[PDB]
């Protein structure tokens, strides 16, 4: 008997195009199609009504696009979607909500002084990162929270850029000021950026004191090595002498170490001083070396110029003393694994202070051959093949840096559960993808792999795949399969429409051995490089044959998308470096977009319905196969 | 405004005056203690006389600029609660700024604070309830 299927995003948005996927399986001829959406409580009115015809030429594959008007006729608002498949009818109730947009606030500097001017821009975008003309309110608040400046702007005809400037008086509250921006329509969402006012300070020259490592290891005989760097305000280096003294810190009491006072020559502008382990151990007159764990050290340095008598001071407080510096976590692993097929992990190793680690080997326990090296972002990607039974899989990861002992290495344990077969039929689908970062213009080969008994293999002739991006449904299609083949490769092009990580959901349906219907599905999450759809590059138009000289004219060249609006600002680079806490970068923008995805589970679910719901999809068929209704606007906490 | 000379003096200057008032208000918040009281100098003992003067000036500018009602209401409440004696006299603890049996000293301070409160009579009447009682006691 023919089976008719309907697929649509889990959450529908007002005033935005929404794609509905319609299918007929084992249906001859062509079938007319009419899809309508009504109010859930009573089906009083029609919000939209579209029609199409599914032809056997396209394998009964159809996609109908509709827009839900912002009528606001009724009130978690639901709408029922009813599709008439010839005589047959399939109905599914889907949640509805609206999103407003995003605001990005750019400030030239994060530390000002009383008297200077604050320059900030507001960028207005929608869910697709496109300029939009709305009305936005901008406020500036002092540390006490009293709005000192209030503005009401409209970005219409401004191409989504709003410039603003504020003049700091000579006598202002000193602390951490904030800027609040929100659309007038939806004041529930406020975007904030903060800066500091501070007080006028200007030393003779800059000195930076930092250790090579980010912590101290007790059993490290090399000691703690610190690199003192000095350079003038105009760029040239400093040659002089630096007096450095270390000191333990037991919570809030500084038991300064007298024997560790050293005098070092700063040549070329950089020095180096080592604290011996013996000195530190004898300073606290404690025979136990482990007793110093948790007692952070600090370094005080005093640089004295060789020409005159200029003196500046630097400090670096909070160098932890740790015996297990690295802590290990899982980030984007699925939780359900198809038994007997490879399982992909992902691991994140962080320093004691919470920063990502770098070149820390990781390895699963007991396999020893699945090693890797932690990358710049702290992510290490591994793969482990799974057992053929259906007992849960326990996987343990450990860092294997050589300096520490086995008992001091990080360790994290996770348990995964098998994918639930519909009728213990041992029918599975597997999607294998490259576990790296792609770029637009590259081509991705997805290997559809199928396992089942050699008695119903010939009854499957195709796979259907759907691509989810930014919550919306990107594209669908078919993968015709010649009978007898287990592995089928889909060559998939990657364009700028895939710039944030997309998701691929594939499935096949067949009649069961007993006589019922069967739907088997799998999904994968694929991450591609985060970059703008267009391009923007600033370089020097003039011939590069001279270092720039003060007061002279310089020519700049900006290359970008035609008709775009480019905005510039120049900063000292002394305040840019300390702005590492938060900068306006494309990665941050795409992360902000990625925080509003419909589905949150990485790549699998317990059942086929779990797979379809986790990816942010719904699937209803004329038979008794459907996915559970979702009512919450945010999935449970991780 | 109450004489309506802007048409010949120039309506374009009104916004400038408003900006000036806004800047002045932005500066004055530097002296606001966390206890909703204004001090003569930064981070020092709050002064009743200065708090009353600030309340009087703020109550005249709500109709011009967007004066925060929380600040003014908190200052009025602080004056009424923490500085008013049952007899009807406003106490002063910070060092004196103006010229002050203690007669002719409390009278001038009470008169000044009363003049200040009469400006914020219809402004913080909802956030501060016992204001009319304080005004009546001070007048008596
Ligand atoms: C929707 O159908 C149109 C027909 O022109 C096609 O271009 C588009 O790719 C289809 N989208 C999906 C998601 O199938």
């Amino acid at each position: 008997s023919p089976m008719y299927s309907i697929i649509t995003p889990n959450i529908l948005r007002l005033e935005s195009e929404e794609t509905m996927v319609l299918e007929a399986h084992d249906a001859q001829g062509d079938v007319p199609v009419t899809v309508t959406v009504h109010d859930f409580p009573g089906k009083k009115l029609v919000l939209s009504s579209e029609k199409t015809v599914l032809t056997p030429a396209t394998n009964h594959m159809g996609n109908v696009t509709f827009t839900i008007p912002a009528n606001r006729e009724f009130k978690n608002k639901f709408v029922t979607v009813q599709a008439t498949f010839g005589t047959q009818v399939v109905e599914k109730v889907v949640l509805v909500s609206l999103q407003s947009g995003y605001l990005f606030i750019q400030t030239d500097k994060t530390i000002y002084t009383p008297g200077s001017t604050v320059l900030y821009r507001i960028f207005t975008v929608n869910h697709k990162l496109l300029p939009v003309g709305r009305t936005v309110m901008v406020n500036i608040e002092n540390p006490e929270g009293i709005p000192v400046k209030q503005d009401s702007l409209s970005s219409q005809n401004q191409l989504g850029v709003l410039p603003l400037s504020w003049d700091i008086p000579e006598l202002v509250n000193m602390g951490q000021w904030k800027i609040r921006a929100y659309y007038e329509n939806s004041p529930q969402q406020v975007f904030s950026t903060e800066f500091e006012v501070k007080e006028y300070v200007l030393p003779s020259f800059e000195v930076i004191v930092e250790p090579t490592e980010k912590f101290y290891y007790i059993y490290n005989e090399k000691g703690l090595e610190v690199t003192i760097t000095a350079r003038f305000l105009y760029g040239k280096k400093v040659e002089g002498t630096a007096f450095v003294i270390f000191g333990i810190q037991d919570g809030e009491q500084r038991i300064s170490l007298p024997e560790s006072l050293k005098r070092i020559p700063i040549e070329d502008g950089s020095g180096e001083v080592v604290l011996s382990r013996k000195v530190l151990l004898d300073g606290v007159q404690n025979l136990r070396a482990e007793d110093l764990v948790g007692k952070s050290l600090y370094v005080s340095a005093t640089v004295i110029l060789h020409s005159g008598s200029d003196m500046v001071q630097a400090e670096r407080s909070g160098i932890p003393i740790v015996t297990s510096p690295y802590q290990i976590h899982f980030t984007k692993t699925p939780k359900y694994f198809k038994p007997g097929m490879p399982f992909d992990l992902m691991v994140f190793v962080t320093n004691p202070d919470g920063s990502p680690a770098y070149r820390v080997p990781v390895a699963v326990q007991g396999e020893d051959t699945v090693q890797s090296l932690t990358q710049g972002d702290g992510v290490a990607k591994l793969s482990i093949n799974t057992h053929p039974s259906q007992k849960p899989l326990s996987i343990t990861v450990r860092t294997k840096k050589q300096e520490l002992s086995e008992a001091e290495q990080a360790t994290r344990t996770m348990q995964a559960l098998p994918y639930s077969t519909v009728g213990n039929s041992n029918n599975y689908l597997h999607l294998s993808v490259l576990r790296t970062e792609l770029r637009p213009g590259e081509t991705l080969n997805v290997n559809f792999l199928l396992r089942m008994d050699r008695a119903h293999e010939a009854k499957i002739r195709y796979y259907t795949y759907l691509i989810m991006n930014k919550g919306r449904l990107l594209k669908a299609g078919r993968q015709v399969r010649e009978p007898g083949q287990d592995l089928v490769v889909l060559p998939l092009s990657i364009t700028t429409d895939f710039i944030p990580s997309f998701r691929l959901v594939a499935y096949y349906t067949l009649i069961g051995a007993s006589g019922q219907r069967e739907v088997v599905a799998d999904s994968v999450w694929v991450d591609v490089k985060d970059s703008c759809v267009g391009s923007l590059v600033v370089k020097s138009g003039q011939s590069e044959d001279r270092q720039p000289v003060p007061g002279q004219q310089m020519t700049l060249k900006i290359e970008g998308d035609h008709g775009a609006r480019v905005v510039l600002v120049a900063v000292d680079k002394g305040v840019f470096v300390l702005n590492k806490k938060n900068k306006l970068t494309q990665s941050k923008i795409w992360d902000v977009v990625e925080k509003a995805d419909i589905g949150c589970t990485p790549g699998s679910g317990k059942d086929y319905a779990g797979v379809f719901s986790d990816a942010g999809l719904t699937f209803t068929s004329s038979s008794g196969q459907q996915t559970a209704q979702r009512a919450e606007l945010q999935c449970p906490q991780p | 405004d109450e004489t309506e000379q802007w048409e010949k003096f120039g309506l374009e200057k009104r916004q400038g005056a408003l900006e000036l008032i806004k800047k002045g208000y932005t500066q004055q918040l530097a002296f606001r203690q966390p206890s909703s009281a204004f001090a003569a100098f930064v981070k020092r003992a709050p002064s009743t006389w200065l708090t009353a003067y600030v309340v009087k000036v703020f109550s005249l500018a709500v109709n011009l600029i967007a004066i925060d009602s929380q600040v003014l209401c908190g200052a009025v409440k602080w004056l009424i609660l923490e500085k008013q004696k049952p007899d009807g006299v406003f106490q002063e603890d910070a060092p004196v700024i103006h010229q002050e049996n203690n007669n002719e000293k409390d009278m001038a301070l009470t008169a000044f604070v009363l003049i200040s409160l009469q400006e914020a009579k219809d402004i913080c009447e909802e956030q501060v309830n016992s204001l009319p009682g304080s005004i009546t006691k001070a007048g008596d």
